[PDB]
RNA sequence: UGUACAACGGGGUAUUGUAAGCAGUACUGCUGAGAUUACCUUUGUUGUCUGAUUUGU
RNA sequence: GAAUGUUACCGCAAUAGUAAUUGAACUUAGUACGAGAGGAACAGUUCAUUCGGAUAAUUGGUUUGCGGCUGUCUGAUCA
RNA sequence: AUACCGAAGCAGAAUUCGGUAA
RNA sequence: UUCAUCUAGACAGCCGGACGGUGCCAUGGAAGUCGGAACCGCAGGAGUGUGUAACAACUCACCGGCCGAAUGAACUA
C-alpha cells in the first residue's frame, strides 16, 4: 500500500502535503512527480487540494486535522481561506486558530479519535479543536520533546514515532492511546519520520531513500497488509 | 578503503612524463633561471607525489587485498617501482637543493635539465610497469569480505557458468574450455532485506590463477559451493571430480560448505565422506533448484473509536502504468503552471469568479466581511438615519 | 563605468531621438511602429504570478510600475524615404493640410512677438484642386520604400505650462508602401488611440533623457523588455475598474501627482520604472521583437493600486477616510 | 536581492534546545565575487558560527548555522514590511539536520520554505 | 486681448495630537483641536498684456 | 561657442565607444551507466551574486513647520 | 581569464594530455 | 646523377594459389601471428598484421589470369 516518491528530489514527503481518510492536501509548484502518487493510489476518490498555507510551501506541517474537518493557523491569508472554503465540500468544516504558534502540524498531532497538542496550548484553542474535529484533546510529551508534531507521525491505526522516543514512553502510550506504537526511521534512517512520510489507515507514502525494513515495519504496525 | 578501485591516476612512462613538465614550464638572468628551477622541480615533485599517493601499496591495505595483488601482479616489482619512484623524487629534491645552494651565465641553467632528464628517463621501465598495473587495478570488482558471500568451485564449465547468471544478475559465457571466466565475477542479490553478494571463480585443476582462487577462498569467510553433475558434462568422470574436491579438503571445512550437483547416484557416496558438506541434486538451466540453493545458503550464512475504511477507498483499483501523464500531455510539468479554477470543489456553479475586494481604503474587507449579514444590514443602517432626533456631530 | 555609455555629455533636447525601427514587416496590416507620450510619476501594483516554478508562483506579488501621461496622437503628415548608397534619405515631406497653434509654436520661440506667419501659404497651395500637394503622394508611391508618419502630441491637454507641440516621425509596420501612404493620407488630422497600436501584455521599450542631478544625468537612454500591464484611459473615469477592489477611484494620487502630472488624458502602465523624471516626453516602441519567455509572454492581472500622496511620508488614501477616529472637527464640521 | 547587513562574527542569539546560548558567525559561505566589501549573513543563508558559550566541541570548530530571524526590517515581495521579536539562529549540519530537538520563537517564512527540515523542527512561523 | 501671464483665501495634499478661553469636581465637553502648507490646484475678484537691437539668396 | 543665405523644425549617417558576467533549484533522474554503491546528458523552465543604466513603489545617513522645555523679561497670565 | 575539438580500459561520476584562444 | 624492371609484359589496380612433414618448452589455451632456439619437399615466411581460448577467416612478399611502358629507391639543385 505504501508508495515511494521524491518531491523535487527532496525527501520530506509529509512537509509539503497532508492527508486524511476523507481528504488530501498537497503543496503547489512546478514538479508533477509528487502529485502523481496521489492520483496513482486514489485517482480522485478524495479531493487532492493543491493549496498553500500562509503562502508557505510547508502546508503539511502548517495544518492539522482529521476526517471530520480541517483547521488553519492565523497567518493564513483571506484569499487562502476563501479558496480553501471553495475547495472543500460543505460536508467538511474549516477553522481558523489564533495563538502565538502557527505550525499546526508541528504543534498538534491529529487523528480520527484523539488529538495530541503542545503542552503550552491555550485553553481556548485546546477546547476549540475538539468541536470541529470531534476528538478528545490531551497534552502529550512523546519522546520528551515539547514539539510532538515536529517529528512524530500518528495515524488512526497506530503510531510511527521518531527514533528518539524511549521504549518506556512507547509502552506507556500504547495502552493509554489504545493504539500500537513502534519506534522506527524513514528516508534511510532519518529521525524526522513526521516529515519524510505520510500514513493513514489505508494509504502511505515514503521517500525514495526509505529502506525495505522501514517500509515493512510501517506496513505491519499500521495493519496496512 | 573502497572495495573496488578506479580513481588511481594514469601514468605515461618516459617521454610523456618529461613533456608534461617541459611544455608546461616552457644579474636578472640568474634570477630567471632560479625561478625556472623553482617551477620545474616543484612540478616534478607534484607529479611524483600524485603518482605515489594515487597508487595503493600492496602491504598497506587489507591482507586479502595484499594477497590479491600478489597473485595478480609481480609482488617484488610492485615495491621495486615504488622504491625507484621515491629515489627519483629524492634525487629531484637533491638537484633542486643543489641549485638553491652573458657567455658564462648562458650555461648555468643547462645542467639542471641535463641531470633531471638523466634522473627521470631511466624510470621508464618502472613507470611502464606502474601503467600496466594501473589498468588492471582500475577495474577490480567489489570483493567485500564483510558482507555475506557464497562461492562456487570445481572443474571449469561443468554448467557452473550459468549458475551465477540464473542465481543473480550477471553475464557469464558458457563456452566450454579451460577457463571461460578468466577473472572473478560478482553478483548482488537481496534477501531478508539485507544485501547478499555472490562471487564465482573458474576453479582449481600450478598457476597464478589457481593460487589466487585458493587464497581468496581461504582468506574470505565466503562459503564454497562445489560443483558437480549427475550427467557427464565436460566429459570428466566422477572420480576425477571427487579427487579434485578432496584436493580442496584441507582448508574448506571451516566455511559452512555445501555441494551442488547438476550407479550414477551411488558413486556420489565418496563426496559425502566429509561430514561438513551437504549434497543435493539441481540444474543450472532452471530456477527452482538454484533458488532453493540460494535460500539454503542464505539460511546458513545468517548464523555466521474504531478503524475507519470507507467503501469508496477500497472500491478503486491501483493504477497500472497519473500527474505525469496529464502534465506530459500538457507539454510539460515544470514549464506548465498549476491550475485552480474549475478543479477545486467550487461552492456553486454560479459565482465561478469570486474576486474578494480585500480593500476598504484604510482597512481590509475581511476585517468585517461575513455572509448572511442581511439581518445586520436592516439594523445597523438605522444608526446613520436616526441622526434627525440627535446628531452625534454635536 | 560602462564603456558603451560614454562620454556622459548631455543630450541636445528633452525629446529622445529614435534612430532604430522594428525592421519592416511587408505582410502585417498598416500600423504604427512606435508611440509617443509623456512621463508622470510612479505608483505600485500587485498581480498574480502565473509563472511556473517561481518561488512566488500562483501568489500575489507587488511590482513597481510607472505611469506615462499619454495624450492622443493626432496625425499632421507623413514622410517618405528611399534607399540610396549614401544611406536612408527623406525624399519628400507633406503635412495634413491644417496645423494647430501648438504645432505652429514648435517653429517659434518668440511666438507672441512674431507675426505668426507659420504654415499658411502652404495651406493656400492645399486650398485648391491639389496639384502639387496631390502629386507628392504619387511621387512617394513611385519611389518610396519605407514611409514614416509625422504626428504631434496634444500638449494643451497635458497639464504643462509649455503649450509648444512635440512632434516625431514614426515608421509604418505595414508593407505595400502605396497602402502606407493611402492610410497616412486618410488619417490626416485624425486622432489615434493607444489601443490602435499597443495592447496589454506587450513587451514595449522606453527611451527618454535621464534625470539631471544639477556632468551626471540628462543623457538619452534606451530601456527594453518592459511589459504593459493595462491600457489606461484617463479621459474617462474609474481607471481602477479592475476585477478586484470594487471601490472605483482614480489613478491620480491624492492631491494630484507629486510635483507634476495631474492626469487628464490617456495613460499606460508599464513594468518597472522609465529613464528620466516627470515632465519629460518619452517615446514607446514595440521592442523590435517579442521574446517567447514566460516573463515576456505571460498575461497578468491587476489588483491593489497605491493612491496615498507622497508629499511627506504618505498615509491617507482617500479624503473620506478622515472620520470616526478624529471625533469633532469644528474647523470643518 | 541579498543585503549587506549583519557582518561576520555577529554574536546572534540561539533558539534551539541543543544547549547553546550564542552563535558567533566566524565564517560565512557564499563569499565569491563580493570582494572589497565584506560578506553578510541573511535569513536562510548558508553561514557557519561558533558557539561562544558552550562545550569545547563547539569552540574552535566551525559548523554550519541557519538563521531563522533577523529583527532588522526586511523587504518582501508579498508587500509586508513588519518585524518581530529578535534575531535568532540554530546550529545544524550543512544538509539541515538540526541537532536541537525543539526550536523556540518565530521562524522567518523566507527560510522555512527553503529549509523544509528546519521548518519542521519549528512551531512558530512568522 | 483670452479663464493668455501672475496675487490671493479657498479645495486636496503633508504634518501635529488637547492650542487663546470658558464651564471647578484636586485635568473635564468645544479639544485629534487650531495650525503651517516653499507639491497639485487658480473656479471669484483683481493687475498686466508693450518694449530696444538684428537678420535677409 | 567663431564662418559659408536669413532663420528655425524634422530627418540620413562618413566617422568612433562598445558589454556584459558567474553560480544555484525543478524536468529530463534515481534515467543511460552499473554486481554495487554512486551517478550522465541536450533541450524547456525558476532565482541571485560580479559589473552597467535608470527612478523613487518602500527604506535609508539625510520648511525651528505642529505639541512643550530652559534663561534674559512686558508688570501679567496671553508673546 | 571561459569554453570548443581529438586521444586514454573515458561504464557513470570524475580525471589527464596535443591544438584554438587572455 | 647511381641501381633496378625491358611488350620473356614497366608501374598502379582487380581474382586466385599462398600447400606438405608440423615441431618441441608455457600444459590451460597457442596450431605462423602472447613468450622460449634456429630446416625444406615442390609461386609460396616454421610467418608482415587483423582476429578467435587456439584452430577458424582475410592479408603482404612471392607468384599466376590480369592490364599495355615507362617506372620504383637514394642523391645533386
Amino acid at each position: 500500500m505504501a508508495t515511494r516518491t521524491q518531491f523535487e528530489n527532496s525527501n520530506e514527503i509529509g512537509v509539503f502535503s497532508k492527508l486524511t481518510n476523507t481528504y488530501c492536501l498537497v503543496a503547489v509548484g512546478g514538479s508533477e512527480n509528487f502529485y502523481s502518487a496521489f492520483e496513482a493510489e486514489l485517482g480522485d476518490a478524495i479531493p487532492i487540494v493543491h493549496t498553500t498555507i500562509a503562502g508557505t510551501r510547508i502546508i503539511g506541517r502548517m495544518t492539522a486535522g482529521n476526517r471530520r474537518g480541517l483547521l488553519v493557523p492565523t497567518q493564513t491569508t483571506d484569499q487562502e481561506l476563501q479558496h480553501l472554503r471553495n475547495s472543500l465540500p460543505d460536508s467538511v468544516k474549516i477553522q481558523r486558530v489564533e495563538e502565538r504558534l502557527s505550525a499546526l502540524g508541528n504543534v498538534i498531532c491529529c487523528n480520527d479519535y484523539v488529538a495530541l497538542v503542545h503542552p503550552d496550548i491555550d485553553r481556548e484553542t485546546e477546547e476549540l479543536i475538539s468541536d470541529v474535529l470531534g476528538v478528545e484533546v490531551f497534552r502529550q510529551t512523546i519522546s520528551g520533546n515539547i514539539l510532538v508534531g515536529s517529528y512524530c507521525s500518528l495515524s488512526n491505526q497506530g503510531g510511527l514515532v521518531h527514533p528518539q522516543t524511549s521504549v518506556q514512553d512507547q509502552e506507556e502510550l500504547s495502552s493509554l492511546l489504545q493504539v500500537p506504537l513502534v519506534a522506527g526511521t524513514v528516508n534511510r534512517g532519518s529521525s524526522v519520520v513526521g516529515a519524510g512520510m505520510v500514513v493513514n489507515d489505508y494509504l502511505a507514502v515514503t521517500g525514495l531513500d526509505t529502506t525495505a525494513p522501514e517500509l515493512s515495519v510501517i506496513e505491519s504496525i499500521f495493519r496496512l497488509q | 578503503m573502497q572495495l573496488s578501485w578506479k580513481d588511481i591516476p594514469t601514468v605515461a612512462p618516459a617521454n610523456d612524463l618529461l613533456d608534461i613538465v617541459l611544455n608546461r614550464t616552457q644579474t636578472r638572468i640568474r634570477a630567471f633561471y632560479m625561478r625556472k628551477v623553482k617551477y620545474t622541480g616543484e612540478g616534478f615533485v607534484e607529479k611524483f607525489e600524485d603518482i605515489l599517493k594515487g597508487f595503493p601499496n600492496i602491504n598497506d591495505v587489507h591482507p586479502f587485498h595484499r594477497d590479491l595483488m600478489d597473485t595478480l601482479y609481480e609482488k617484488n616489482h610492485y615495491k621495486i617501482s615504488l622504491a625507484a619512484i621515491s629515489r627519483a623524487k629524492s634525487l629531484v629534491e637533491q638537484v633542486a637543493r643543489d641549485y638553491v645552494r652573458l657567455f658564462q651565465c648562458k650555461q648555468l641553467k643547462r645542467a639542471a635539465l641535463g641531470r633531471m632528464a638523466t634522473i627521470v628517463k631511466k624510470l621508464r621501465d618502472p613507470l611502464a610497469y606502474l601503467e600496466q598495473v594501473r589498468q588492471h587495478i582500475g577495474r577490480l570488482p567489489s570483493i567485500d569480505p564483510n558482507t555475506r558471500t557464497l562461492l562456487i568451485c570445481g572443474y571449469p564449465n561443468v554448467g557452473k557458468s550459468s549458475f551465477l547468471r540464473c542465481i543473480t544478475k550477471s553475464d557469464v559465457d558458457v563456452q566450454p574450455y579451460a577457463f571461460t571466466t578468466k577473472s572473478l565475477y560478482v553478483g548482488h542479490f537481496d534477501y531478508k532485506y539485507l544485501r547478499f553478494q555472490a562471487i564465482d571463480t573458474p576453479g582449481i585443476l600450478m598457476n597464478n590463477i589457481e593460487m589466487q582462487s585458493i587464497y581468496a577462498i581461504a582468506h574470505l569467510r565466503s562459503c564454497v559451493l562445489y560443483f558437480m553433475d549427475l550427467s557427464e558434462q565436460c566429459g570428466f568422470t566422477i572420480e576425477a571430480q571427487v579427487k579434485l574436491f578432496h584436493s580442496i579438503k584441507p582448508l574448506f571445512a571451516n566455511k559452512s560448505v555445501m555441494v551442488v550437483i547438476n550407479e550414477r547416484a551411488q558413486l556420489l557416496e565418496s563426496v559425502k565422506e566429509v561430514p561438513g558438506v551437504e549434497i543435493m541434486t539441481s540444474s543450472c538451466q532452471l530456477e527452482e533448484n538454484v533458488m532453493e540453493v540460494r535460500n539454503k545458503a542464505c539460511e546458513k550464512l545468517l548464523a555466521s473509536r474504531t478503524p475507519f475504511i470507507p467503501e469508496s477507498v477500497k472500491n478503486l483499483k491501483k493504477y497500472d502504468p497519473l500527474a505525469r501523464d496529464i502534465e506530459a500531455e500538457n507539454g510539460g510539468a515544470g514549464v506548465f503552471n498549476v491550475n485552480l479554477k474549475d478543479k477545486y470543489l467550487l461552492e456553486d456553479d454560479e459565482w465561478k469568479n469570486d474576486i474578494m475586494p480585500e480593500i476598504l481604503d484604510g482597512k481590509n474587507v475581511y476585517d468585517f466581511l461575513d455572509p448572511e449579514i442581511a439581518a445586520k444590514l436592516q439594523a445597523l443602517e438605522e444608526e446613520e438615519e436616526k441622526l434627525e432626533n440627535e446628531g452625534f456631530y454635536n | 563605468g560602462h564603456l558603451g555609455f560614454l562620454p556622459r555629455k548631455r543630450a541636445a533636447s528633452i525629446r529622445a531621438r529614435v534612430k532604430a525601427f522594428p525592421k519592416d514587416d511587408r505582410s502585417k496590416p498598416v500600423a504604427l511602429t512606435s508611440f509617443l507620450g509623456y512621463k508622470a510619476g510612479m505608483t505600485t501594483i500587485v498581480r498574480d504570478l502565473d509563472r511556473p516554478g517561481s518561488k512566488f508562483h500562483k501568489r500575489e506579488v507587488v511590482e513597481a510600475v510607472t505611469v506615462v501621461d499619454t495624450p492622443p496622437v493626432v496625425v499632421v503628415g507623413v514622410v517618405g524615404y528611399v534607399e540610396t548608397p549614401r544611406g536612408l534619405r527623406s525624399l519628400t515631406t507633406v503635412w495634413a493640410e491644417h496645423l494647430s497653434d501648438e504645432v505652429k509654436r514648435r517653429f517659434y520661440k518668440n511666438w507672441y512677438k512674431s507675426k505668426k506667419k507659420a504654415f499658411t501659404k502652404y495651406s493656400a497651395k492645399y486650398a485648391q484642386d491639389g496639384a502639387g500637394i496631390e502629386r507628392e503622394l504619387a511621387r512617394i508611391k513611385k519611389y518610396a520604400s519605407v514611409v514614416r508618419v509625422l504626428v504631434h502630441t496634444q500638449i494643451r491637454k497635458t497639464p504643462l505650462a509649455q503649450k509648444k507641440a512635440h512632434l516625431a516621425e514614426i515608421q509604418l509596420n505595414g508593407g505595400s508602401i502605396s497602402e502606407k501612404v493611402d492610410w497616412a493620407r486618410e488619417h490626416f488630422e485624425k486622432t489615434v488611440a493607444v489601443d490602435s497600436v499597443f495592447e496589454q501584455n506587450e513587451m514595449i521599450d522606453a527611451i527618454a533623457v535621464t534625470k539631471g542631478h544639477g556632468q551626471r544625468g540628462y543623457h538619452s537612454r534606451t530601456s527594453i523588455n518592459h511589459k504593459i500591464y493595462r491600457v489606461g484611459k484617463g479621459d474617462d473615469e474609474a481607471n481602477g475598474a479592475t476585477s478586484f477592489d470594487r471601490t472605483k477611484k482614480t489613478i491620480t494620487p491624492m492631491g494630484g501627482f507629486v510635483h507634476y502630472g495631474e492626469i487628464k488624458n490617456d495613460f499606460i502602465m508599464v513594468k518597472g520604472c522609465i529613464p528620466g523624471n516627470r515632465k519629460r516626453i518619452v517615446t514607446l516602441r514595440k521592442s523590435l521583437y517579442t521574446n517567447t519567455s514566460r516573463k515576456a509572454l505571460e498575461e497578468v492581472s491587476l489588483k491593489w493600486i497605491d493612491t496615498a500622496s507622497k508629499f511627506g511620508k504618505g498615509r491617507f488614501q482617500t479624503p473620506a477616510e478622515k472620520h470616526a477616529f478624529m471625533g469633532t472637527l469644528k474647523k470643518d464640521l | 536581492r541579498i543585503s549587506l547587513g549583519l557582518p561576520v562574527g555577529a554574536i546572534m542569539n540561539c533558539a534551539d534546545n541543543s544547549g547553546a546560548r550564542n552563535l558567533y558567525i566566524i565564517a560565512v559561505k557564499g563569499s565569491g565575487s563580493r570582494l572589497n566589501r565584506l560578506p553578510a549573513a541573511s535569513l536562510g543563508d548558508m553561514v557557519m558560527a561558533t558557539v561562544k558559550k558552550g562545550k569545547p566541541e563547539l569552540r574552535k570548530k566551525v559548523m554550519p548555522a541557519i538563521v531563522v530571524r533577523q529583527a532588522k526590517s526586511w523587504r518582501r515581495r508579498d508587500g509586508v514590511f513588519l518585524y518581530f521579536e529578535d534575531n535568532a539562529g540554530v546550529i545544524a549540519n550543512p544538509k539541515g539536520e538540526m541537532k536541537g530537538s525543539a526550536i523556540t520563537g518565530p521562524v522567518g517564512k523566507e527560510c522555512a520554505d527553503l529549509w523544509p527540515r528546519v521548518a519542521s523542527n519549528s512551531g512558530v512561523v512568522v
